[PDB]
RNA sequence: GUGAGCGGCAUCCAAGUUACGCAUCAGAUUCGAGACGCGAGUAUUUCCCGCGCGGGG
């Protein structure tokens, strides 16, 4: 039902699989059970799980932003934030870090017509036939909508929110492709999609993920600032 | 013999009503559960019957400043502003019990309890000052009748009459003023800024984390408080028992100095500041520009002169001590 | 056929007259509606994971 986002201010973007990887850097050996909390890891193994995760990553323009979602996520970010942001002072001599925690109330409500929403971060790219295939909408679309309704379905389940039985989506394009990589020596790299535009019949209150392998900064999107069509200040 | 000042304060008056009334965004009192609650804190009101141009009467809550502000507010201006200083050009000192009873009325929180002799009694209520408002360990009975700030309104008309018709104001004249309180967190962003801080970053930072952890309160706070706005005319109706020539100059030179004080609360954000634009005595206006001045009313001020150029401390002593 | 049998405690009457809950008290001091939402990425892989299928950069 609630939502839990913090985010600290670093002062530079960083990007979230980076991010990641430093937090979990940061409270090596000191209270092991955070890190296997944080982490999404089995209780006695370092594996993470297939289930969705409830620790949640983000690149915010000024750093980078930790989610929380239920009253589990909401409890551990809530004894966590404290400690990552001891380790990033003591990490960081010279800099103020920043913390604002800000919490958002999850709801979907149907609509009898479609709203436009979009999101930045969408991990689409499974096979390389069908990345040619986006040229026709008919054939990329089984796929696309079964994702996003999939990932949608999953979501509420964790979450526990009531859903319309009725959901039908049909995409509308994205803006462009990027390339992400696990280290920036890595040779391996994946293609997202930027502002990938579908229409939805209903009303998505707070922040939402869609797609998958979201732990890692991907999938991540504010369908309420969305819908303030705020994207009109984007030029040079 | 009556006192009708004119007020017109040109800036809102705050007068805190007692009490933690909530209030939401856009303004609604007392709100529905659920949507976003904050302190408000109420201007003083009193619930005041009127006809509202219907002809049946009934009770409806006027902002008002409360009749025992204004009546501290003379009296401090008048110790302030023409006591005291009479006192310092004699190099006359009051005792603490003595200035005590002076500025609250009594010395302590017991009453005496027991009555005073008839010449101590006549004594002290001829004082230009200790006739007016009384008090004292012995309770005295003064001469001043001090009445509550009654806004010109069509709510008010009932009360101070028709006299001031043509100053009335239709609509509310209550606002709704919206204040915050910011961390120093948010404001720094270098550590140059911390080079005056012990410990720098390191102990800013330890700070922020014990603020997040175990606090709460915390040093940020979003409230709100309605004030009077400003510009709307009011009423001041001041009495007096029988008073002497020298007790009725000392009010004009009060009701002269008035002006540099506040009226009510807001002394951070320069609340309560009024001008006096008419004074009337016994139905006759003795206002002028300058301020209370005219022929009608020299023997007040001669009267109040050669009261204050010969008074001591030994009657605000006297008037202070106890008999038990 | 009980020392039984028979037998109104009843009439009339004022609790009323006078008296002040009143005198004396500052809701005051402090705090910013201004900050925050991926606009910076440059392409093919493995031990184990949920279990042919679903997965970890």
């Amino acid at each position: 039902m609630f939502v839990t986002q913090v985010i600290f201010n670093m002062g530079e973007r960083a990007y979230p699989d980076r991010a990641r990887a430093m937090v979990a850097e940061l409270m090596d050996g000191v209270q092991p059970g955070l890190v296997a909390t944080l982490m999404n890891y089995i209780p006695g193994t370092s594996t993470s799980r297939t289930e969705f995760p409830t620790v949640q990553f983000g690149g915010a323009s000024d750093g980078f932003c930790l989610l929380g979602f239920g009253d589990g996520g909401g409890a551990i970010v809530r004894d966590a934030v404290p400690l990552i942001h001891a380790a990033l002072a003591r990490r960081m001599p010279d800099r103020i870090i920043q913390v604002e925690h800000k919490e958002h109330s999850l709801s979907a409500e149907a609509r009898p017509y479609v709203l436009s929403y979009t999101v930045p971060r969408m991990v689409v790219q499974k096979k390389q036939r069908h990345a040619e295939r986006l040229l026709h909408e008919a054939e990329g679309k089984a796929h696309l909508e079964g994702l996003f309704l999939r990932s949608l379905q999953r979501q509420a389940a964790a979450v526990g929110l009531p859903l319309p039985e009725n959901l039908e989506v049909e995409f509308k394009g994205a803006v462009g492709n990027f390339a992400a990589k696990h280290n920036p020596n890595s040779k391996v790299a994946y293609r997202g999609l930027r502002g990938a535009v579908f229409d939805v019949n209903a009303r998505l209150g707070g922040i939402w993920t869609a797609g998958f392998m979201l732990s890692k900064g991907y999938g991540q999107f504010n369908a309420t600032h969305q819908l303030s069509g705020a994207v009109n200040a984007l030029s040079e | 013999m009556q006192i009708e000042v004119l007020i017109r304060n040109i800036t809102p008056i705050f007068s805190a009503a007692p009490g933690s009334y909530y209030v939401s965004l856009d303004g609604t009192i007392n709100p529905p559960q659920g949507a976003s609650r904050f302190p408000l804190t109420r201007a003083r009101t009193m619930t005041v019957v009127a006809e509202t141009g219907d002809g049946v009467a009934k009770a409806v809550p006027l902002p008002i400043v409360p009749g025992n502000t204004m009546r501290n507010l003379l009296r401090r201006t008048m110790l302030k502003d023409v006591i005291e200083p009479a006192l310092r050009d004699k190099s006359a000192q009051l005792s603490i019990g003595a200035y005590a009873t002076a500025y609250a009325g009594n010395s302590s929180g017991n009453p005496d309890g027991v009555p005073s002799s008839f010449d101590e009694i006549v004594t002290m209520r001829a004082h230009p000052f200790l006739g007016l408002f009384g008090g004292g360990p012995r309770m005295l009975q003064g001469r001043l009748m001090v009445d509550s700030l009654y806004p010109i309104h069509q709510f008010s008309q009932r009360i101070i009459g028709s006299d001031y018709i043509n100053d009335s104001i239709k609509g509310g004249i209550t606002e709704i003023v919206w204040t915050r309180r910011n961390d120093p967190i948010l404001q720094l962003g270098s550590p140059d800024d911390a080079a005056v801080i012990e410990g720098g970053a390191q102990a800013a930072n330890d700070w922020i984390t014990s603020l997040l952890a175990t606090t709460k309160r915390g040093l940020k706070a979003f409230n709100a408080h309605e004030v009077v706005i400003a510009g709307v005319k009011w009423l001041w109706r001041i009495n007096v028992d029988r008073p002497s020539e020298s007790q009725i100059g000392l009010i004009l030179l009060a009701l002269n100095k008035l002006a540099n004080q506040r009226i009510a609360g807001g002394h951070a954000k320069d609340y309560g500041r009024f001008v006096i634009e008419d004074v009337i005595l016994d139905g006759e206006s003795v206002w002028t520009p300058s301020g209370v001045s005219g022929q009608a009313t020299e023997q007040f001020f001669d009267a109040i002169a050669e009261a204050l150029d010969g008074m001591t401390s030994s009657e605000f002593e006297q008037f202070a001590a106890s008999a038990k």
